[PDB]
């Protein structure tokens, strides 16, 4: 499964807090399945397979 | 100084025409059509040596 890490954007100022990052993460094209499966909302580390 | 007739009274035709036609057709469109073509397994590395 892909990481959840903290990153701070370039040129973000140094105080601000850290957001949401990622390590090697993989978004697959669905090429008859778009928009029947829903990845904007899905949990990357995938709980619920079926 | 015999004269011709102004016309020739010629034989009348009677014509009868009989013109039948049919037709007949079926449709069917039964069962379940799956999909044929799905998105396979994917695979990504990275890494920063230096």
């Amino acid at each position: 499964g892909p990481r959840n890490v903290a990153t701070i954007p370039l040129g973000q100022d140094l105080t601000q807090p850290p957001v949401a990052g990622t390590g090697v993460r993989v978004t697959p094209p669905l090429g008859s399945l778009n928009g029947a499966i829903d990845l904007a909302n899905l949990a990357r580390p995938i709980a619920g397979t079926t | 100084l015999a004269t011709p007739s102004p016309f020739d009274m010629e034989k009348m035709v009677w014509l009868d025409v009989n013109i039948l036609e049919i037709r007949k057709s079926v449709l069917e469109n039964f069962g379940v059509d799956w999909s044929k073509q799905i998105p396979g397994p994917f695979a990504a590395f990275g890494k920063d040596f230096v």
